[PDB]
């Protein structure tokens, strides 16, 4: 590729996951080589072999694939490569990358390396936006930054200790063992605010201590905060579906509706939250762009719509403005959708299940079933109103999902197109 | 075929009678794994219990092939058709794994080794599935959340104690302070004190509450950094779920005093008098008091029409048949009149008309007594109680009336009265499409104006 | 008489009955596990209980005299009052409550205070008191820390009376777990008995530990449920706190909302820095002087005969001193302040100039408006609160030389509070009132005639 | 002069104010706990109080000098406002926090300092500097976490002084809970005894525990309920971070919640997955580019003068661009530019089709729109940001063969920012206008004439 995109390339997040990697590299052994002596000559050429292949990382990041990145100027994608260039070299991110790449034996020095965190966030956004339950991702994310707190926690704990002397008191590190996963100890019972540790005797340490522990409250009051926010979140959708059944419940309790239609309330509830995931579509509907909602109500009806003989020969915005009129409604089975004698004012296309045309001699047979996307009662539509009746029972098979179109909305749309409007007259004057 | 239905009864009788195996494999496989005592002392009960769970899992396989699903509406029955939908879900791979007859390891391991029924724990779902479905079927929502937090967490840490009994017993036991002390002990060596303790270590380490033997060894030093570590998350868990939990439900009280405490902001701001701000508080400890403070409209706005319909026809259809215009009217347009009913409720002394406003609605009393009050308020001509109507003539809008859409008489509420409105306008959008249903109603309106001479 | 639950009276009684259901629920239960307080003082204990059963029986007496809404009217009858009582199950745990196990002393000996555990089944009568106190109180934080304070030192009392009565089942001394030896100085105390115990149950039910370690089964077991207890009670500390504390700021975290919204608004479509610092400006003056909310949201959640008599108090008599609307009927007084539609104005604002498209009437709420000329630094006159312009504007009177047109203009002095009627509304509420649109159309008319117009 | 409290300089007196109440605050009770602080530095005690007393009376002054709102205006008459500062609680606060108590330095010595525990009575003040602060400034978390962790570090450091007192009280190193014997060269430096009880304070007052237990019947009833408060300031810690928490990702979590539920919508309406890429590719850049805020919605908060200010300052120039209005009344080009309404179009996205019923003058924002030729391959015409179309159709001209109907088909190349103008907008504006509506004839007329 030429021109890659930052948004949609898997190869492009690959690579982010590289450069992730270096910078975590950089951030989780800058203060191990710092403060614990595992930074030994005999072992120098894996950390310097390291240290390489880090900055290698970054400079290929600053030179090779950030300045391929496609960006947006003016709402449009722009992929000329002098372009690219300049909107990279303009950005911050090229600053923080090149205050990143300077070098400044002392693993302290290499600290401008830790700079490099943009593109950490620009993986945690393409991760966010590729997976869905991100949250999960989340909690991890989190969890990795308790962790290198501890890290650093730990870290820390050490260079006090070799501030103070391996085992001069009994607060510091002993000196026994791997010497990590003991400071790393000292860092979860400090940082988590467990306890339970050799109490510190000198000033300094008891300093220490201090400061540790009111990192470590605020830190646990962190880790807390996330997964009560993950937690709220996580379950945002379902305490507002349950708050709502509990409300129209508690509305029918007040009313002493019986248990048949509660029952099918709670049914109509029950089913569509399974179904749809939302209560309303419409509240969806109204949060979008007008551009996005059109062409959305096109790609679910406007084949169906426009395959009706009624709106044959009409405007295409007065069908646009029908399909943005439609409310999709939910019948339980045996629901009857138009009962015989009944008002015929509403357009039903079916999206979903079936429907029964009944008839015959005393009810109970099935003349016709329709199955989704066939239309019917179209013409109550063209009425003067009570004009039109239902001449057959029409019965919901199962949960049907239906979009409605009614006559006043209709009428409303009609009166917008002059042309249309004449066509439809003229036909229903035609058909009679 | 016999279908079972997911939304039925006897689909969650079944998640729990699958759920109890599944549960019962969740604790005491890895319990009876670690701790050996366990496993050897009662062998046959082991085996019995064992036996009678891989046999509801059979069971459950059946009831899977079994269990219908919503197709367009409609549960499916074809069993060929449900065999495939199983199948096809990754659930009849893993229900396949742990039903994998690995009980015959034994004869290559011993009875020593029940990590062997550790595929069982893959009908987890199972559980989870029963858990999910209890939490849309029970009345206490918050305490079975609780309860079913407090019953995860109790798992975890049965699973922690039996790791840490399985660690120390791979370090070897009393070898070091840490571990579990020496088995040989009389006190120690008893399994109801091996599995207690272990529990207890694990809980005060799982809570990050600490206070156990410190580890002495690098890998003691790494299980409890990392079991400690689960801790925190477990911690993270129950305190976010339980303060989610605590906000769900106070949010209808926060935002009911936010309501409350914003319309208090307006009152001070636009110095709204003394006496009508304790009326206003009045009013609002009376609907806090009394459960009233859901909006109707709000509350049945998500549902369709037919089924707000249903609702408002069962609170309604009676009280609007006794009207006396209404009476005659056909039954379509008596179910849009009452589905375009809007609440309206009266605090005590209020006027709910007098005499000279316009009327533009016709109140219906749902709850509550009105009073037909003279021009001071004092005396009463007649009491309207609940299910009586009044400004049914102001709404048809009869030419020639000599009170021409305004009242004639004084209405005051006595009490907190519920009444229901339909608005002059609301009348005639129901009566677009009745129009004889409309001539009807404006003859039985001039008939009445007769009777009462009203009309010239 | 009928006691009105509402009322103030029925919220004193529920203090007066509050006290002896918290005084069972602590000292029931620390006289049946501390047996040295149940003997020590067994004749203020004996005085304590008769007036607290005394207490309970006026309670229930209470109910019995507690009207309850029917129809929307309090129910002033004897005998319904009595059977609505009876029905609920609080008369059933009332009758509990106060059944005479004192007798049953005379059985078990005066070492037994668990026979009046069936008096904490008043609880109910306490909550409601604490609900009550939540909608009363004018500090509901304050007193929602209270509450939890006073739920969680009596969970801590319980539980330390809990393992005192372990130690006892046990063996004082018996082991190092237990509460030590009762036969030493020190711990022999009453008082110390009580204050360790205490000091046992907030180390473990707040997360802490430093407690010895248990020793039998049994108190493994029980360290292992009551530290469990512990962290759910820790974890229901910290979700009512950040409740309260989200309830706080919610409104903080919506006007933020709302302004980081403005901003991003701003910084998108590239407005001007000055207007972008008016409009901070504006949104701290609103945060400042408790304006935030819009009165339209706000006047929404009352009802409409609420917000009617709301929209009355603050404006009809300001609409009464306008002089075409002086002589109008009461019912289009009431809609046209119905009809009223606030706007602020920042100082230095423009009102209208002259040109401007006339077809609101701007009464001013608060705040001073000032007749300025073409240059805006000379002022012909000051208009302080309950002044009015416009109101001919609003009419569309026939043969008017000014037709929808300002011949003056209006600048905002300060930050001005004021009200528009548009000639829209006036209209809508006009259709109702024929007469009385003719009677403004031909008090607009003498008006234009009598200042030279038309 | 007047001081206005919503000035900068209000802002700054305020900061100038909290650092007494500030050091009060903290250093009245510590010099009062440890008797080794006050008797070390009591010079530097004097003067710095001194200093406080002097900022307390500059503070009473500025009181009587700041103004206040009646009639929206602030009030700058001197006699009001030393009576609106006296009417207030807050005046005899002031007089309280100044009453002359350092007299007592003569009667009770130099080693009680809690005489001056009345200059706390100041701290209403420090309280609105920083609700001033939580208003001004530009990173309110950052602020919101310092507070807390202050007030927290303030609390802590009460206690710890307490924790001290308690141990004077019943005799240092008495036993094993208390303070230990300060007569110890260790025990007795005061840095080691005020690191020490902080660091108590600090473990009591966050469940911590790490202390040692209590011996005495007072010293477990204080660790009781110092434990408990412990469990209240570790409860609003945590839920202090944690409303944060939300409040920072509450965009966030809603622009996802939006997410989730359209994507929710094309899985369940069997949507097509072009359709699908371009609604979350739509979302995305919306976010990306901090534009997924609907503008109607955002804009409803502001008053009317300043949305229209706002929408004049945006729009006026580019709506002044268009040769219709060209040369209009500027009362007419304000509601106008009032009657606009925000489009935003993706790429390959149709604004209008050719036989489409035109309603709507589309004017480009931030975007970039063709012409293209019934097939969308070739392109006639790119018009850029500034420029107009449909402004013919609007207007209701006799004689028009053209007229009400769109002759060409224009494609939004990428992202594309429109504003439209319907046309029962422009007539609701024209119905106000009327010579303004004859002129808009007259120029249509000329225009479709050529």
């Amino acid at each position: 590729p030429q021109s890659i995109d930052p948004l949609t390339n898997l190869m492009y997040v690959l690579w982010l996951f590289f450069v992730v990697m270096a910078w975590n590299w950089n951030c989780w052994l800058i203060p191990v080589r710092w403060a614990f002596p595992y930074q030994t000559p005999d072992n120098i050429h894996h950390w310097l072999l390291m240290d390489y292949l880090c900055d290698l990382i970054y400079f290929l990041d600053i030179t090779v694939f950030q300045t391929r990145l496609q960006f947006v100027r003016g709402g449009d994608i722009i992929t000329d490569k002098k372009d690219m260039r300049n909107n990279y070299l303009k950005s911050r991110r090229f600053k923080m990358d090149l205050l990143s790449l300077l070098p400044l034996v002392n693993p302290l020095l290499r600290l401008p390396r830790c700079l490099k965190y943009m593109a950490f966030f620009e993986f945690n956004s393409r991760l966010e936006s590729i997976l869905s339950k991100a949250y999960v991702y989340r909690v991890i994310r989190t969890t990795a930054y308790l962790l290198y707190s501890l890290h650093l926690n730990s870290c820390l704990y050490y260079w006090a200790s070799a501030y103070q002397g391996l085992g001069s008191t009994h607060w510091v590190y002993d000196g026994v063992g791997n010497s990590y996963i003991r400071c790393y100890y000292f860092a979860v019972k400090t940082l988590i605010t467990i306890g339970g540790l050799p109490d510190p005797k000198t000033l300094f340490e008891i300093v220490f201590q201090l400061l540790n522990y009111f990192t470590g409250v605020f830190a646990f009051s962190v880790m807390i905060g996330q997964m009560r926010d993950v937690v709220g979140a996580a379950t945002a959708g379902q305490t507002y579906y349950r708050s709502c059944m509990d409300s129209t419940v508690k509305y029918m309790n007040f009313y002493k509706i019986p248990k048949s239609v509660q029952n099918r309330v709670k049914t109509w509830y029950e089913y569509t939250w399974h179904s749809q995931g939302m209560l309303d579509e419409s509240e969806l509907m109204v949060q979008l762009p007008d551009k996005m909602r059109l062409d959305l109500a096109i790609d679910v009806n406007y084949n169906i719509v426009s395959k009706v003989a009624l709106f044959q020969g009409c405007d295409r915005q007065m069908i646009f403005d029908m399909l943005k009129r439609l409310r999709s409604v939910v019948y339980l089975p045996n629901d009857y959708v138009c009962k015989k004698g009944e008002i015929g004012r509403e357009m039903y296309i079916i999206q979903a299940g079936q429907v029964q045309v009944l008839g015959g001699p005393d009810g109970k047979s099935v003349l016709v079933t329709l199955k989704a996307g066939s239309v019917f009662g179209e013409i109550s539509l063209l009425a003067v109103g009570g004009g039109n009746r239902r001449t057959a029972n029409v019965v919901a098979h199962g949960f049907t999902n239906l979009f409605i179109l009614d006559k006043k909305d209709l009428n409303e749309i009609l009166v917008h197109y002059p042309e249309s409007q004449k066509l439809l007259r003229k036909k229903a004057r035609r058909m009679l | 075929v016999v279908v079972i239905d997911p939304s039925g009864n006897t689909y969650y009788n079944w998640l729990f009678c699958i759920t109890l195996p599944v549960m019962y494999n969740w604790t005491m496989v890895i319990a009876r794994a670690c701790f050996d005592e366990l496993q050897s002392d009662y062998l046959e009960y082991w085996l019995i219990l064992d036996y009678v769970s891989d046999i509801v899992y059979l069971i459950d396989m059946f009831v899977r092939t079994r269990t219908g699903y919503l197709e367009q509406g409609l549960l499916v029955k074809e069993e060929l058709k449900l065999i495939n939908k199983y199948k096809s879900n990754l659930q009849f791979k893993l229900d396949v794994l742990s039903l994998i007859p690995t009980d015959l390891l034994y004869f290559k391991l011993g009875w020593n080794y029940p990590e062997i029924r550790l595929n069982r724990l893959l009908r987890f779902s199972r559980m989870f599935e029963f858990f999910q479905r209890t939490e849309t079927r029970t009345n206490y929502p918050n305490i079975f959340r609780i309860s079913n937090l407090v019953m995860y967490i109790v798992i975890i840490i049965h699973w922690n104690a039996c790791v840490f009994y399985s660690i120390s017993k791979a370090i070897g036991f009393g070898n070091d302070t840490w571990v579990y002390p020496d088995i040989n002990d009389p006190e120690f060596g008893r399994l109801a004190r091996k599995y207690v303790y272990s529990l207890y270590w694990s809980t005060l380490t799982l809570t990050t509450i600490g206070e156990t033997p410190p580890p002495v060894r690098d890998s003691e030093y790494v299980f409890v950094v990392v079991d400690f570590l689960i801790g925190v998350l477990i911690f993270a868990t129950i305190v976010g779920n339980i303060g989610s939990m605590i906000s769900n439900m106070n949010a209808a009280r926060a935002e009911f005093q936010a309501r409350i405490d914003a319309i208090k902001q307006y009152m001070h701001f636009r110095n709204v008098s003394k006496d009508m701000e304790k009326r206003v508080i009045k009013w609002f400890d009376y609907l806090w008091t009394n459960k009233k403070t859901v909006d109707e409209k709000e509350v049945l706005k998500y549902l369709p029409d037919k089924l707000r319909a249903e609702i408002a026809i069962n609170v309604h259809l009676d009280t609007l048949k006794k009207v006396r215009i209404f009476a005659d009217c056909e039954a379509g347009l008596l179910v849009e009149l009452v589905l375009k009913l809007q609440p309206q409720v009266y605090s005590p002394g209020d006027y709910i008309c007098k005499k000279g406003d316009i009327g533009r609605e016709m109140y219906i009393i749902k709850e509550g007594k009105l009073a037909v009050v003279a021009d001071d308020g004092v005396t009463q001509f007649v009491v309207l109680s609940d299910g009586s109507y009044f400004g049914e003539i102001s709404i048809l809008n009869i030419k020639g009336s000599k009170a021409g859409n305004r009242r004639t008489a004084n209405i005051k509420s006595i009490g907190y009265s519920d009444l229901f409105c339909l608005s002059k306008d609301d009348l005639m959008e129901a009566l677009t499409e009745y129009p004889d249903a409309k001539t009807m109603l404006e003859e039985k309106g001039k008939q009445i104006l007769m009777k009462d001479g009203l009309l010239d």
